[PDB]
């Protein structure tokens, strides 16, 4: 749930931000009009690592399917830093260092 | 701003920007600047450096300064990252807007995707008025008109410090309920269940069962708001349109092929003795008239009899020793250019010495009796001259 | 089969079929029939799908209930991966084989290597008769001919079951000797030594000695059999030749060019009307009369009065709105093509608004007064109309 | 030396060798000879092979005993890595000079990026003198002249040595002030303090002192001396310039155009009946002189009356069959070319069947009545022909 929950709790936020707008003949979102507005210098468009499409995503299922793969991605990792934390709640004493 | 501290050969071998201009020096608030200017890929592309087959088009400023309405190159509107091929001359132009007051040195940049930030010639923007009077603004699919400055941000304040605050008075609801140390006494002492035990997890349960039904009640209402939106638009753009005029080098029937054949630039000092060998092929008589090695103008005192309008601190009006004897045409002959000036040094490009590749590498202007401007393409190593 | 499911701005951007023949609809069991056609790829390929530099041709079929025994493209035998260039119209031809009776959606399918498969027309193929009647055959280099449906076969089974019944009896074997709980009790009691102790790694040694000697026989006796064998054939082929006639977009001294200026697509709905600036370029004044997107063949209802012979999943006769004006020869004008069909919609062309790139591809047909038929490959941006 | 154990296909389609030159058989120490030749890039460049945008220009000998003085391709000084594009033709030249007395076979080699070593023709090289006798020299940028067979090695030792004497010396200190059993048992037994305890630190930071000072002396006065030096000159160089000449397949208005239609290779044997179908396109009755595959001249016995004065070990004066009869001009026809020598499979050019690409790459040379020669890039897929 700490997966699919983060898409649904982020949507009042941002959708605001995804609504079209035409740009010289071009569709871009309010995100990308104000990312492009406001010049960030070593801030190309290239590097954003953003979903640019792919042939084999089967549409309308974008959002769900990457919230399902951060939901158990997150178990493996959840379970890691928990027992981090054990390791970092020691009360070890060594007795030189 | 910090384009003195990258490798000179990198800089003078990748990107060659001329015709550089700025529409207003001093702007106001809310009132529209356009940067515009030609740049040419180098034919010899290094190899530290990736190709520009995917690049970005950028105004160099400090921040937001200045907000960028709009900006093309290769005759196309470029929001988005663009293909620059190698030995291609190219034309952009940024439509700038003014948003903060103060004095600005606002480069023109192109980004490449292996490669970083090449910083092209820069000029200082004077900027009057006041923050508060800054509007965008910008028109939607429905025709509604919305202020980028401050559109939206409530709604993220009004969705984002609530939870915050929720958050904040779980955890103090936790620690007085149940103190630190006396909950820790507690566990230590094996009775870790009267710590927490229902009615503890039934206000938990109170607690997760009104977050999902407002994080649904959230989703739901602001699905009724803006019902129709769109995925950020992202990806790299159509193949550019190349300059064809006139050249423009490798361009048209008539132009100037020029060849290093070797040069020497004293270290440290400021001067570079390039051997060039000019073949002129065109119909003109043409002089040499500029040398652009990183945006730097080194303008032949002779061609360019008025100083042109470009900043200072690039504007070279000592691009000495050309041969004064028009060479066109049809006639190849080697000319030597005796390239001397303080700027060469500051913007420490007389460093070349310190990078691992000794080449050189720019534009040479060629000009007829008249107007017309013939470019070529020039670069090499040259041999650095030890002056103690 | 799935092309629904996938991106239309990448479907309509990639590879755009056209003149796609199906040589016949209902075939028998061994009996031959003929896939071909022609495939443009497009100019601006896009970024999420990596360069066609490396691509197969593949026939789009639910499993091989149609064997393929010879495909061409380019001109060229392409049993491994061939090159696709940026631009370049190809001709393909697969050479398929009745082998499953049923009735099958058979495609013309290309995969590239770093994108994906792409998905061309699709024709219901008809096959009557019965699978165990199917034979290939295929000839050796030493002039013997194989069925290769079942050549090969009795071997494998010969080799691989009597040593997986070997492997069950030496596990049964040493089952029985000793039990599980017995010899695990023996192990825990300290004496691990009395549950495996010679005479049983006497017995192992046997064992070991009985398979090494298969294993050699059986290699041995191998090679006697197919004593000149030779290794898998891998590797990218030789580029290929692209169309030349005429055009066959890019090609030619007469072509017509297009340009994209704008366009509206109903969301949710089935509407296009694209703002088409054509230069005609030609001599014969021509009509626009076709334009295939992602194989949907949208006919203009005037220039094509008969309606071809093409699945009708893609052929809608109703590629409406050219200008009933014939525009060549010479004059570059602005159309206004309205493309409205329920296919668009069915085909999920629509779900453009759901794409992260808002942006159409296809190619546009030309007709002569006679039957001279000129491509040009459109695309560009188009801006979704949100309608309740 | 080891181009036999080399894949068959690979080299003889990555790069066709020809006009391969050595300027000396027999040389002295600190005598110059020059190789030189033209290498093809075949233009269906293998998928195995990376692409041979990167590539270094080598000479084939083992170890130094020939220092290489200089070496050109592609009409540049080429110290550094170069570019080779698909489907062009570059001249290359080494200047070698004597330094180690023997006989040695001295090969051209070019190096790919991701592909490895490809191995040219070889040459046996007999060497005069006395190694003793070597000198390079080479001329500082100061003027100063050094020699690099013994130049900067005797500081180098005065650096490296006494350091490893100082170690050395702390080591055998440490090691007879407290003995190894000694102090082991010492430590121990609890008292690890009385093994190591100042005075002990004090020489230890005595020591630490010394070497630091004379690090940064030894920093100061290295800088006193040399007080210019220049960072490693690295960096893949500037595309290079095919031949022209004449051709030089690909290159001209005359040029021969050749295409395989199938070929036998005997397994095992030497022949190679191939047909070609060769279309002439030139002006003068051209017949087929020579087949260079992997730097195998193959030269046809009628064409080739003087055997040429190259390495026996390429040099086949038995590449038979061609038709006897002149076939230009104009005249496209298909030709049978019986390529028969024991170098055929001496070369292992014969183990084509045990690669995973049956395909055969090389250059075809036609003749004029006169000297005049014209080449073609013959390649293509061909069958073994498995006799007893
Ligand atoms: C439900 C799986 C429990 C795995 C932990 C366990 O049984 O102990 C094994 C080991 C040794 O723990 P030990 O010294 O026995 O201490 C027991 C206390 N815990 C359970 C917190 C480790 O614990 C770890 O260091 C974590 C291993 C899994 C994550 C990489
Ligand atoms: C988790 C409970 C609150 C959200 C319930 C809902 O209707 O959202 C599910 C919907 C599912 O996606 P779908 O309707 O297929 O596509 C909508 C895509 N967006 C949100 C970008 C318009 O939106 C999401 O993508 C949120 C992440 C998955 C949570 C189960
Ligand atoms: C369970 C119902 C699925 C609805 C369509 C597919 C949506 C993506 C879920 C992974
Ligand atoms: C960052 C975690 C490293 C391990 C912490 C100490 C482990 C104690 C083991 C008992
Ligand atoms: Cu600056
Ligand atoms: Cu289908
Ligand atoms: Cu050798």
């Amino acid at each position: 749930g700490w997966g699919l929950l983060f898409y649904p709790n982020n949507w009042p936020a941002i959708a605001a931000f995804h609504q079209a707008t035409e740009q010289h003949g071009q569709l871009m979102t309010l995100a990308d009009l104000i990312g492009f507005h406001f010049v960030r210098t070593s801030m190309p468009e290239y590097i954003r690592m953003v979903e640019r499409g792919t042939l084999r995503t089967f549409g309308k299922d974008v959002v769900p399917v990457a919230a399902f793969f951060s939901g158990f991605v997150s178990m493996m990792v959840y379970f890691l830093w928990w027992f981090m934390g054990r390791w970092y709640s020691t009360t070890k004493v060594i007795d030189t260092i | 701003h910090g384009e003195k501290s990258q490798q000179a050969f990198l800089r003078m071998r990748t990107l060659n920007w001329y015709d550089v201009q700025w529409s207003k020096t001093t702007v106001n608030v809310n009132e529209e600047m356009v940067l515009s200017g030609k740049v040419h890929v180098f034919s010899a592309w290094p190899q530290a450096v990736a190709n520009p087959r995917v690049s970005f088009l950028n105004a160099g400023e400090p921040g937001p300064v200045l907000v960028r309405t709009a900006q093309f190159i290769g005759e196309q509107f470029a929001p988005r990252s663009v293909s620059l091929e190698i030995g291609k001359d190219y034309a952009f132009s940024i439509n700038l807007r003014g948003r903060r007051a103060g004095r600005w040195h606002v480069h023109a940049q192109i980004n490449v995707e292996g490669g970083g930030p090449i910083i092209g010639p820069g000029q200082w923007i004077e900027i009057k008025g006041d923050m508060k009077d800054f509007t965008d603004p910008v028109t939607l699919l429905d025709g509604s008109t919305v202020d980028l400055e401050h559109y939206g941000i409530s709604r993220v304040y009004a969705w984002h410090l609530p939870w915050m605050a929720v958050g904040a008075a779980w955890i103090f609801f936790w620690f007085v309920r149940k103190g630190i140390i006396t909950s820790y006494i507690r566990v230590a002492e094996g009775k870790a269940d009267d710590v927490i035990g229902d009615d503890d997890r039934r206000i938990g349960a109170i607690v997760l069962a009104l977050t999902i039904l407002a994080t649904i009640v959230g989703y739901a209402v602001t699905n009724s708001t803006f019902p129709r939106t769109i995925p950020l638009q992202a990806g790299l753009q159509k193949p550019l349109t190349p300059i064809e005029t006139e050249g423009t080098v490798g361009v048209g029937k008539e132009n100037v092929t020029t060849e290093l054949n070797g040069g020497v630039y004293k270290v440290p000092g400021r001067e570079l003795t390039i051997n060039v060998k000019v073949k002129n092929n065109t119909s003109q008589p043409l002089r040499l008239g500029e040398y652009t090695a990183a945006g730097l103008r080194f303008l032949n005192p002779d061609v360019f009899t008025t100083k042109p309008d470009f900043p200072d601190y690039l504007l070279a009006d000592r691009g000495l020793s050309v041969d004064a004897t028009p060479i066109a045409p049809g006639e190849a002959k080697e000319i030597v250019v005796k390239i001397q000036d303080a700027r060469w040094d500051i913007e420490r490009l007389s460093d070349l010495a310190y990078d691992t590749d000794s080449q050189i590498g720019g534009l040479l202007f060629f000009f007829s009796p008249d107007g017309k401007r013939y470019a070529s393409e020039i670069g090499g190593p040259v041999i650095p001259k030890f002056v103690a």
